[PDB]
């Protein structure tokens, strides 16, 4: 006749949850835990505690420069990261080039904090006339230019020599952009800046530059077939930025110091501004997570998870839920 | 199951068994109850716990992309920065879906090796005192109660305390 | 071996079997043969069989070279290019080869668990109605027949009906 | 007196069969299956249904701009691939560079449909003539020059200043090629082109080039000591490309049009076509394989298994075959 | 433990044995002695071994660092170039620290599977002639001795010259 | 009563050693092998047979060049590899830029026997001045130059048109180096060079250059707001290096017969040498091990061990030793 019994067994529950092997795929299981992050607030917040640098349809170029078009950002400061649209309207409003505009976007990647300071007031030039000025750099449907830097035209008929200079009496890193015009024809040479055959010089510690006009029968963009090309340096404190030229000097209004450097990114969005906080932000939309992965975005900034391709990962911390 | 115990010869777990992972269920003159072991349930949550934070600290550190601009005469530099930020990450979630299959096996097959480790140690305790019914489960010969039964769990169990008795009713079904 | 079966205890294989991998041999009154279990060798071509396929669909995605220029002043960039292709080519040999290695000794030792498992799961069954005589066999104590061959395999093996007729031959020899 | 018997036992056949493991090499196996392909037809196919550009003893330089040693490819229109020599012989027959080549390249190995077109006949130069013409640039031991681009020199001993456009009435992106010569003196400089300090200016919306030549002593490469630089540039739908120039202009005659774009390639390879028809596609063979991996060359085209370096790759499907 | 040898069910190690890793403790009428097994051993030791130069090997080929210069308007390539490299030793020091860990675990349950297949290939031949009593022990119910001893060991195991006397001693304990 | 026993065992003895898992950290175990290697002579030695190059306080600029602070490294032969410090002082002695410098270095890491020749004499400069001279490139206190390279300047009032050429007659690449100097303003210009527009060319079969020096106002540098660029290529055998020059002209004396490429490195460190051997160098200490791993540092030279970021990589050989 039947006895006393002991069993040997094992824990089991109502528990649909499923892992994955590599010799068999969906085992039920009775614990889990899943340690992808999938999910994201679909907006852009500030960082921590900084708002971001948001450009609606303003490039870095035309923020830099001034374009009319961008007045809003005469005067930013401080920012957390940068959004820029992956083809933003207003830019370079009059047509032409920006020299080593990817290696300056790279720096601009490295700083948070933007100090803009007078460095030549228009009241210098007293000899040479300021308001240089175009129907494709307009604001209400009347000519204007860029706000940082001036175009500077004939007074009467003559125009003098320029030679200028600038000393970096301060302990940050100063950004210095100008540029030079080219017309379409010597006539047009003449009208403008009287002198015929003109070329524009810098020169620093390190920089020892010389640019001249390109004359050339050129397409149209904005109506106009002129161009105007654009360049920047980086001044060192204690150094002095030099520049000469008898015509078509872009010259620099404004600077901009460089208070803090930092990290941070220049991120592709077409999103705006979410009025909301995270720790770890995306083009598409912010994290909050514990994860150790995630599977929104590569590009990320701020303490984030590590981004993975899958879309699914769970490790099994239980055991095989029989049915 | 790798190692026969889970859905191999102690087919079917305990809904009832709600304390743990692994225990026992007895049956005495008293009455009837399901027990988790203890010892053995929380070396399990130790090492899976281990294995979890292990799996992550290994990933703390892996590529982080950046993006970065080129204009239209660096097409070349432009593909070769798109391959090679591809190629990180195709590594890494290369690297991680194979560790959590990798593990998520070694883990079942470990559930299986605990239950077969609790079963094989209370059968090399009881021996001959009992009949192994190939079940999971052990009919013993002598009488085993309510103090008897966390005897052979702790191990603290005395087999000459109950040697003879079993003896006899063992060879009683023969002669 | 790491389960002690295959080349263990059951040194030797069967070139007589064909029809699988895991099966039978048996003797009784009436003659011989060679049976392949079927439950047990179709769940092992089930997981070699998608443990090919898993190794093949995680390398799906993974490093593609193509063929760049440079001039002779662009000497940096094009060793950087030269070491990030050689670096991801090196990076993907290690992980087929090194992926192979760890499943192929996986896939012999799963063998291995699935010869014990098949062995265990009769011996569970007979108990002391028949005898281990350590090789992989079982000598029956009571009679067993081409129908009591189909009874420990499927699992549907009545035990009482047995039971009694073998504890008499099995103490015959010692009284 | 012995009974009944059940054994439990295990597969075992005639394999030589071996796979490895990491603690135990070649060990012997009942069944494996081999994921390595290993070999290739030695070939260079056509790609699906698609014939190959096999360049020959021609460079993509020499093909574009036309150096009678190519005329064999004066009119190639659709290819799936490029085939190009380690070292070919037969490229700028005139000595010189071409600017930015290997970004052209790069953009070469986008397309795979090229349609030539006629974009400034010689019947426009009346009053210069286009008979420039070279030893270096021979085609059977008397003097030519590149099919597709004209040398214009003096007409009577006149060189007006050119100014002529080309507008691109088309929807499909236009390459053009043009080009400048140095000659070595003042004395070839006014014997060729009359005018003594010249110019070339190339204008669309987005290039503002001035090339002017440079005069040097240089040694001699095909028994010339002048030089000529090439350039090229793309020209968008609906822009318009100007040319102005008052000597050493090298101009357009032919440029090209790109119906389609595709994934291509520029491979290096000595072989000559095979005359065959593949999915995938090396510079040293065609393969036919369904296994995942291959080993034969890191470069390919189509769909292909992934290269490895091994040598060996088979995974045990059957167990341990004891002997 | 994996298998519940050793740690499990052989509680315990010995300090006494030098000549080996796997071996055997007897006790007779003659006397005592630690008995280290050789072909287990050994076969472990190949094991092992193997298994180190064969880590190196798939580590012999992998990602080398070289100095590269850049201006200050080469930023973009010059960070690029920080990344690969850094990816590249981040990639092979995840790929070492895992293959170790990993390796580790495999090794130490080896060690654990080699304990267990020594014991169980005795017990196999042994068989009813002796009497398990759960410590990785055997007593014998016949004598055994300075020669019986080197008889389980070589496998060389004369049963039946023992079979009879066993089954006399193991009944007369019943009746 | 009790009888004969056999008992089933494992080794044990009285290690500390312990090795990790992933399950469980910190195992103590019987028998354990390290196999990262985690310490260096903190010294720079020679590797196998051969010294370095140790630049001390120099620049490969200012070595190649012959800048006057600088003089030990004038004839420097073979090296295995070489060392230069982060930022080393003497360098370009006389301000401006190196063209293409790192290119150079790059090629420099290629090459380990440099045989400097005399390729110009001064005795060739009958007509002009070779003792062009400043106070920034000064030995003991008194004006010098680059030992390498000579600044030309009038001689009498007059500066003669140059024109020399030098023929490659070795079977080895030649590296020759040259310069040419910006002026601050045509007073000064008048003063050292008489001609008042000048320009400086050089052409091979391949290089066909033609420089022109920049008047504008510069920051000091050394006290100087003069500046000097310089140039360098690679002239092959039997190809002939030409140089034509009216002014400004800082021309070769010696060039470098590449005698021997290998194998080598320009590593950076502010050690000395060490005066000791070995087969594995990094720019911290050489490395004397068997380990297949070493933590040390990432760029090494010479047959090295795998570098890892690991602090700590120790396999289990033997079993777990209970207490
Ligand atoms: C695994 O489960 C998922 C979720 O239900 C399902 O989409 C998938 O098809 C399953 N796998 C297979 C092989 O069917
Ligand atoms: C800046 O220019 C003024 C005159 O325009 C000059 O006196 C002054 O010295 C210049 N500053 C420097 C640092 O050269
Ligand atoms: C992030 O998630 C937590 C829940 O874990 C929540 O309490 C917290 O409010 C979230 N943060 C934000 C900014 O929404
Ligand atoms: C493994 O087998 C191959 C093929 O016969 C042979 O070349 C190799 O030497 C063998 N391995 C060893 C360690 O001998
Ligand atoms: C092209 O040139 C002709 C005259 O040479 C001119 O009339 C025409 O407007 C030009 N086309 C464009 C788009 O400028
Ligand atoms: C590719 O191989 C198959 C055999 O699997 C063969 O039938 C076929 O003809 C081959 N293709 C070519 C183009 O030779
Ligand atoms: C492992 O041992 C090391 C060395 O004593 C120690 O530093 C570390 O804290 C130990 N691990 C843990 C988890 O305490
Ligand atoms: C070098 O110059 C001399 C005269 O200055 C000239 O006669 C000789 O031919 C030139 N060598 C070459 C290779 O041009
Ligand atoms: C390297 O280490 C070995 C010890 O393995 C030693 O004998 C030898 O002298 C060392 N080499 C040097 C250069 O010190």
């Amino acid at each position: 006749d039947p006895g006393d019994q002991i069993c040997v067994g094992y824990h089991a529950n109502n528990s649909t949850e499923q892992v994955d092997t590599i010799m068999e795929k969906n085992i039920t299981v009775t614990h889990a835990q899943d340690i992808l992050e999938k999910t994201h607030n679909g907006k852009l917040c500030n960082l921590n505690g900084v708002k971001p640098l948001i450009l609606k349809d303003c490039s870095v170029a035309g923020w830099l420069l001034g374009n009319p078009m961008c007045d809003e950002f005469l005067n930013v400061s401080e920012w957390s990261y940068i959004v820029e649209k992956a083809s933003p309207a207003n830019g370079l409003c009059y047509p032409g080039d920006f020299n080593d505009y990817e290696e300056l976007k790279h720096l601009l990647s490295r700083i948070n904090h933007f100090e803009k300071i007078k460095i030549i007031p228009k009241s210098y030039w007293s000899n040479h006339e300021t308001s240089g000025v175009s129907s494709a750099c307009s604001y209400l449907e009347n000519p204007s230019f860029f706000r940082n830097v001036v175009w500077l035209t004939k007074k009467d008929n003559t125009y003098p020599p320029i030679k200028v200079n600038y000393t970096n009496a301060n302990q940050k890193d100063l950004l210095v952009l100008w540029g030079i015009h080219h017309p379409n024809n010597e006539a047009e040479q003449k009208m403008i800046y009287q002198n015929l055959n003109t070329y524009v010089s810098v020169g620093t510690s390190t920089l020892n530059q010389r640019l001249v006009p390109k004359i050339a029968t050129r397409s149209k963009v904005k109506g106009l077939s002129g161009r105007m090309d654009f360049f920047w340096t980086i001044l060192k404190p204690n150094d002095t930025i030099n520049f000469d030229s008898n015509g078509n000097f872009i010259a620099p209004e404004y600077a901009y110091k460089i208070v803090k450097k930092g990290d941070s990114a220049i991120m592709k969005s077409e999103l705006e501004y979410g009025n909301c906080n995270t720790k770890c932000q995306t083009p598409i939309g912010a994290i909050n997570s514990s994860m150790p992965f995630h599977n929104i975005h590569p590009l990320t900034i701020g303490e984030c998870p590590k981004y993975v391709k899958s879309n699914r990962l769970v490790l099994a911390t239980g055991l095989r839920n029989a049915p | 199951g790798l190692f026969g115990a889970i859905a191999g010869f102690i087919e079917g777990g305990w809904q009832g068994m709600v304390d743990g992972w692994y225990g026992y269920h007895h049956s005495n003159e008293q009455g009837s109850g399901y027990a988790a072991d203890k010892e053995s349930t929380q070396k399990a949550i130790d090492g899976i716990t281990n294995k979890i934070n292990s799996i992550i600290d290994k990933m703390n550190t892996q590529f982080e992309a950046v993006g970065r601009e080129f204009n239209n005469l660096e097409r070349r530099i432009e593909n070769l920065n798109k391959k090679m930020e591809d190629g990180f990450l195709d590594v890494w979630t290369y690297n991680a879906e194979l560790l959590v299959l990798m593990e998520n096996e070694r883990t079942l097959d470990f559930h299986d090796s605990n239950v077969k480790n609790l079963y094989e140690k209370v059968r090399l305790q009881l021996r001959d005192n009992a009949k192994e019914l190939g079940n999971g489960c052990f009919e013993f010969y002598h009488k085993c109660d309510n103090e008897c039964m966390e005897s052979v769990k702790n191990g603290t169990y005395d087999y000459p305390q109950y040697s003879e008795e079993a003896r006899l009713n063992r060879e009683e079904i023969s002669g």
